[PDB]
């Protein structure tokens, strides 16, 4: 039909003058497709606004990753004769406390490692503990149905909380009332009156095991992850649920506070995601962790830790959500390749040492290597701008 | 050639179709039961082409704030085809889907041993 | 060439061979206080 | 009741809630977009009526059989 | 004509331009519709929503935790 | 009602001074501290 | 106590009951069966029918039968995970 | 009586395993036989508040509903499931069958848009092409392969809108349209058969100097480590 010729520079005109390096590599061009007919009035919006979202999200996972340093084994504490379940550090760190599968809650020197007095009292495992910061207490729980308030000025426990229906998997403590949280199996979390060791609430909105547990003193205050992959927000005034949570796939078996950025994150055996907090807008994915996470602990200069059920360990840049670390935990010498897990963690006060609880029947201690030098000791590779998220 | 382009389309649509996930199930029971569809009756010409023509403002395809498609109650046809489309598939359904042992749920289960270990 | 008694047999490396020489290990099988 | 009957009626036990005299939890269908409107109420009678020949339907299958026993007692 | 709302109210023109909006089956109960997140905007990080300017992420101060304390 | 639901421990306690409070915990270095003990440690 | 037991009832429902020394093995075989349950629900990944917990729990049961016993317990079709999932919880179970 | 019976024995059944979705489904059915509508609800609503996200027992209901010819009803119903699981396709593909097949396209245009909102697999908006491409009204299907590009870009798409273009009927667009292509994949994404399928569109139309020029064109900008199917088809052009 020959109606015109000479493509030699229409076929070099349309694909050179443009930005010659690539934005989101899937530009449309826009001063490009113009000239097609169709329905510009409406389709033609509808394709910019996407753009501009699609570009937006593609450039806005893009922050540099910082530096961290990154971390190492100093210490293997083995006394436990059953897997290690939970960690608490006292405010002053001076010593922590881990209660395990022996039915014994063994208090630590944090420093040197040194064992101190052993507690007894439990008739199962023991799930979560927590030393109370303006008492001098140490409350516990097991999944023998009991939760029990040891005091830590004669050893001996005084108080006793006794509504359950099954075993009890986490606790917390309010930061400023004087009220603690526990919540187990039976798909209710209680709350329960340090005092009078009343349940003023029922917390009954989940359909299955409550796995995860946090506390905080703004509204909403207890935030409780369940085994139907759902996190829900509660208020402690009225005992409601605010938001419910749903992007989780499995069972959210982690919930871990920032100490200064008012968001919180939560973890799986898919994917790990933080929100920030009043509302619980999502604020994007930790991906690389394709492990049954156990455990998340912030540290306070922005550096998340993760561990998993096959010792799987994993540090991220909070910040740009960058995995900056992977290692792999190793097994004391009796134990089977089988056995290497982690249950339970926890930075302590200052935040340069990491204290896990692995399913090894033994406690780790892991610090920054303290020579740095960005230079010598590089994190991951960050290769940006590779394709834009699924999501 | 016509012949022989509709035998490669014939082979070519073969190879596809010889469970993966629900998935891409949804999708292969769907664009079958479009192949099993009659639609462009003379029902919907007649509808694009009369309240057209005294478009005074907005257009009977417009959508972006569109009100009628709201009170949409189809006729007594439509809805026979479709009982008639549910009861076939339900039929076609039910018909596809239709001594070491003691019992038949023994036999079921050595059946089901067979299937598993007889490899080992 | 030797002979290992049932006794004297070792199935697992020790825990300096597992772990290196830059980490303590502590085996607190009693108490302190 | 083939001669002469006092209307025997069925015993029920003392601790039933029976399940006869209203749906036995009573959960209604969320309402929507789309209003219901005439597709239930035009047509109570079809609400009556479809449930009227599903009822007369069973006697005369019942009293068919029945009578089958007969029908089909040599074969 | 006697009908009342039989149904619930059709869709509306929100103010963010979106022609139509079915969030409403969702929002229908759990007294707090407003957060309830049923649209795929709740996808998408915080980072990028598009219409997000400055997120603040600090504590509510200490005037808001002393009344939530005290409630 | 029951026996164990009687009342008992009306009385809760609180850290006192020297016991460990949040005002000396935030006065407090715990870093340095922590590498100090640590080094005492390694001593031995 | 008598007097609002005899004018009220019993109210059994929604009441705890202690471990008492002789629930504690009937209660210590619930808790490991609903560990075992959630780590089957979270390692099979999605959309792979996951209504498999009872037969990997009658393995369970089998491997700690022939720990007891001290037999191999080597079972050929069974996948890797499951299988060092059961012999973590084998060696939980029989170092209690 | 018969009915008192079979309802007392399927009720405790159900309430000893509430779990058990198979007993809820049976009850629905035998409920359904006689009494069509009220209570059949009740229960199936009452095994969607045990478990709502069984989609057998959605497909189930829904399939019940429409035997009994409530249009409606089952309008909300999926109004609901679709706005309680957006990412399962199962419940959209039924949606988007029945309004199609109503005869009603003006709502499941709108219910596609819905749909759209979540970005689907490549496999929804082909559905889209095609339920536009069954009542013709090209000029809007231009428009929503405009989208579906935009959304997902790649070479397959391109093509496939070409193809959609070539047979609506034009020469300056299909070209046009490859052009637009060309500009937004770059140079890290353009492979040769995207340059092939442009090259075979030209030689159908029969504009020779066109297809050897951008022959050259191919030839110069593709690294001649990954050459053989673009030199072959550049020979198979200039002999033919």
């Amino acid at each position: 039909t020959v109606r015109a010729d000479s493509e030699n520079p229409s076929s070099q005109v349309i694909t050179k003058f443009s930005d010659p390096n690539k934005k989101i590599a899937g530009q449309v061009s826009m001063q490009s497709l113009e000239k097609i007919k169709g329905v510009p009035e409406a389709a033609h919006r509808i394709a910019g606004e996407s753009q501009a979202s699609l570009v937006k999200r593609t450039l806005a996972e893009q922050i540099r990753p910082e530096w961290h340093a990154p971390w190492t084994l100093m210490r293997v504490i083995s006394g436990h004769l059953g897997w290690v379940r939970c960690v608490d550090v006292e405010p002053g760190n001076q010593w922590f406390c881990t209660g395990a599968g022996d039915r014994t809650i063994k208090i630590w020197d944090l420093a040197s490692g040194v064992l101190k007095l052993t507690l007894t009292g439990h008739i199962a495992t023991v799930r979560g503990l927590a030393v109370s910061p303006r008492h001098p207490y140490l409350f516990s729980c097991g999944e023998d149905k009991m939760v029990k308030c040891w005091d830590l000025e004669t050893n001996k426990v005084i108080r006793h909380y006794h509504g359950h229906l099954s075993g009890v998997y986490a606790l917390k403590l309010h930061p400023t009332l004087d009220v603690l949280v526990t919540a187990g199996r039976d798909a209710v979390a209680r709350v329960w009156d340090m005092r009078t060791r009343q349940n003023v609430h029922v917390l009954s909105g989940h359909k299955s095991t409550v796995a995860s547990l946090a506390v905080q003193e703004f509204d909403p205050q207890v935030v409780t992850g369940s085994m139907d992959s759902t996190i829900r927000l509660w208020d402690l005034a009225a005992g409601k649920t605010l938001t419910t949570l749903t992007h989780h796939k499995k069972t959210v078996r982690a919930l871990s506070l920032h100490p200064d950025e008012f968001t919180f994150a939560s973890g799986s055996s898919d994917n790990i995601k933080h929100w920030k907090f009043p509302e619980g807008a999502f604020m994007g994915n930790f991906e690389g962790h394709n492990a049954i996470v156990n455990t998340l602990s912030i540290n306070s200069d922005n550096v998340m830790f993760s561990g998993a059920d096959n010792g799987s360990m994993c540090f991220w840049d909070w910040k740009s959500g960058h995995k900056y670390q992977e290692l792999q935990s190793v097994v004391q010498p009796g134990s089977l390749d089988s056995e290497a897990g982690i249950f339970a963690s926890s930075f302590d006060k200052t935040g340069l040492r990491l204290i896990t609880c692995e399913a090894d029947k033994s406690v780790k201690i892991y610090k920054q290597v303290d020579n740095a030098t960005p230079e010598t000791h590089p994190n991951l590779p960050w290769t940006p701008s590779n394709l834009r998220r699924r999501y | 050639i016509e012949e022989s382009e509709k035998w490669d389309q014939r082979l070519r649509k073969k190879k596809q179709t010889i469970f993966s996930d629900y998935h891409s199930q949804a999708s292969k029971d769907y664009n079958r039961g479009i192949r099993d569809l009659k639609p462009d009756y003379e029902k919907y010409d007649k509808d694009k082409k009369e309240e057209k023509s005294k478009s005074r403002s907005v257009a009977l395809y417009d959508e972006a704030e569109r009100l009628d498609w709201v009170s949409n109650k189809p006729d007594k046809e439509h809805v026979e085809r479709l009982v008639e489309s549910i009861k076939k598939q339900d039929q076609r359904r039910l018909k596809n889907t239709k001594i070491t042992f003691i019992n038949e749920r023994n036999r079921k289960f050595n059946l089901k041993l067979q299937r598993f270990y007889s490899k080992y | 060439n030797a002979v290992v008694l049932h006794e004297d047999k070792q199935y697992y490396p020790s825990a300096e061979e597992v772990y290196g020489s830059n980490v303590d290990i502590m085996v607190q099988e009693q108490d302190t206080q | 009741k083939a001669a002469g009957i006092n209307i025997k009626l069925f015993r029920r036990k003392k601790n039933e809630m029976d399940y006869n005299a209203s749906i036995p939890f009573e959960k209604k269908p969320a309402i929507g977009f789309y209003d219901t409107s005439e597709e239930d109420r035009q047509n109570f009678r079809e609400k009556r009526e479809a449930d009227q020949k599903i009822i007369e339907n069973g006697i005369r299958n019942n009293e068919m059989e029945s009578e089958g026993r007969k029908f089909g007692h040599f074969e | 004509r006697s009908a009342k709302s039989a149904g619930n109210t059709l869709a509306l023109q929100v103010t963010s331009s979106g022609a139509v909006d079915y969030n409403a089956i969702a929002r229908q109960g759990h007294e707090h519709g407003e957060l309830v997140q049923a649209s795929f905007r709740d996808l998408i990080p915080l980072r990028a929503r598009l219409g997000v300017g400055e997120i603040s992420l600090e504590k509510p101060s200490d005037e808001q935790k002393q009344e939530v304390a005290n409630k | 009602t029951s026996s164990r639901a009687l009342p008992a421990h009306l009385k809760l306690k609180y850290r006192q001074e020297s016991q460990g409070t949040e005002e000396e915990v935030r006065k407090q270095d715990l870093r340095e501290a922590l590498l100090r003990a640590e080094a005492a440690h390694f001593a031995t | 106590n008598l007097l609002a037991r005899q004018f009220e009832g019993r109210h059994s429902t929604g009441v705890a009951k202690q471990i008492t020394k002789q629930r504690v093995d009937s209660h210590q075989d619930l808790e490991l069966r609903a560990a075992v349950m959630n780590d089957i629900l979270d390692m099979i990944p999605e959309g792979i029918r996951q209504g498999k917990s009872k037969t990997i729990l009658q393995h369970l049961s089998e491997a700690w039968r022939c720990w007891k016993a001290n037999i191999p317990w080597k079972v050929p079709g069974l996948p890797a995970p499951i299988e060092n999932m059961i012999l973590r919880y084998v060696k939980s179970k029989a170092d209690w | 009586e018969f009915q008192g019976r079979k309802r007392k024995e399927f009720e405790d059944a159900i309430r000893r395993n509430r779990l058990a979705m198979g007993h809820w489904m049976r009850y629905g059915q035998w409920e359904l036989d006689q009494k069509e509508f009220a209570r059949a609800r009740s229960v199936f609503e009452r095994a969607l508040d045990v478990d709502s996200t069984y989609i057998p027992l959605w497909l189930k209901y829904i399939e019940c509903e429409m035997k009994n010819r409530n249009i409606n009803h089952a309008r909300n119903l999926f109004d609901r499931a679709v706005t309680q699981l957006p990412r399962v396709d199962k419940l959209w593909y039924k949606y988007v069958y029945m309004e199609e097949m109503l005869g009603n396209i003006t709502g499941c245009r709108q219910v596609f848009e819905r749909w759209l909102k979540w970005e689907p697999d490549e496999n929804c908006w082909m559905s889209y092409i095609r339920m536009e491409r069954r009542y013709h009204e090209n000029e809007r299907a231009r428009g929503i392969y405009e989208r579906f590009v935009v959304v997902h870009p790649e070479v397959t798409n391109w093509l496939r809108w070409a193809r959609f273009e070539e047979e609506c009927g034009n020469a300056a667009n299909v070209r046009q349209v490859y052009l637009a292509a060309i500009d937004a994949l770059g140079q890290e994404f353009l492979n040769e058969r995207f340059f092939i399928a442009f090259a075979k569109f030209e030689i159908r139309q029969k504009e020779y100097e066109r297809a050897r020029t951008i022959f050259k064109y191919a030839i110069d900008f593709m690294p001649r480590s990954k050459s053989m199917e673009l030199y072959k088809e550049y020979t198979h052009f200039e002999k033919q």
